[PDB]
């Protein structure tokens, strides 16, 4: 359990490193191995089944998972130029990360401002 | 005697047990009528149900959205090495990551309807033998 939680934390952190200095479609991919956040369909809500259950570190780590995964998602989302473009998904991920974000804000810091990077 | 060599024997007899276990079909099993746990009803064999659905995942928008328009023809299915999907629509085809969906490719080279796509492995010698997978595609006119 202890290495298990130590590994989450490196995988957060190399996310971090790769956040930023570019490399958005990168983050994604990472961020979404860890398995924390609900990419899927509506499933935001298993997601809210599987918190409470984790561990206090990673509770307290959430709220940056959310806003991260809310802006690669904007900035690659970026609305582009002039074919397949598949908009439609990095955009259901935000959809489902809102949900999620919607169902604890409460047991979050306070900072639904996901809200600003969210729109345009 | 020794516990060590004794342990390493009692392994290798059961290894050998899993081993010879009966084959799955004959013909004997269900000559008469088929044993069957059968339920109408999801999640009816409570402790036993083989399978269960993990996930849904729907068609991305965006992919959808280049699917908008199809006078002639659709078709879409799995491919599954690759752990991707594929849709064609007329003359393009589109193939999303399965486990992504915002990741998706487009090929822009066919000119023509595309009758039916396939993954197929690559021959044993030419040039290409080192891709893993090969995908063929066919139009009316020509395969690519």
């Amino acid at each position: 359990f202890v290495d298990s939680t130590f590994y989450l934390l490196l995988d957060l952190i190399t996310f971090f490193d790769e956040y930023h200095s570019g490399h958005i479609d990168r983050a994604f991919d990472i961020i979404e191995r860890l398995k924390l956040v609900p990419l899927n369909q509506e499933s935001v809500e298993e997601r809210v089944a599987a918190f409470r259950n984790f561990s206090d570190e990673i509770r307290h780590n959430l709220s940056e998972v959310l806003l991260a995964t809310m802006n690669i998602l904007f900035t690659q989302f970026k609305r582009l130029k002039g074919i397949e473009d598949r908009d439609s998904q990095l955009r259901s991920q935000a959809r489902t990360l809102i949900t999620f974000a919607g169902m604890i804000p409460y047991r979050t810091s306070g900072d639904t401002n996901a809200r600003l990077v969210q729109m345009e | 005697q020794e516990a060590l060599e004794n342990a390493g024997r009692l392994i290798d007899r059961q290894l050998q047990e899993d081993r010879m276990y009966p084959d799955l079909s004959e013909l004997l099993m269900v000559s008469s009528g088929m044993d069957m746990d059968y339920p109408l009803q999801l999640l009816s064999v409570p402790n036993l149900p083989e399978i269960s659905s993990i996930r849904r995942v729907p068609l991305p928008p965006e992919l959808v959205e280049q699917f908008g328009h199809m006078q002639c023809n659709c078709m879409m299915g799995v491919f599954p090495p690759i752990s991707r999907a594929w849709l064609t629509i007329d003359s393009d085809i589109f193939m999303w990551n399965y486990e992504d969906g915002g990741d998706l490719a487009y090929f822009d080279g066919l000119s023509e309807t595309i009758l039916a796509v396939g993954l197929v492995k690559p021959k044993a010698g030419i040039f290409q033998p080192h891709v893993r997978h090969l995908l063929v595609l066919a139009t009316p006119v020509d395969i690519v």
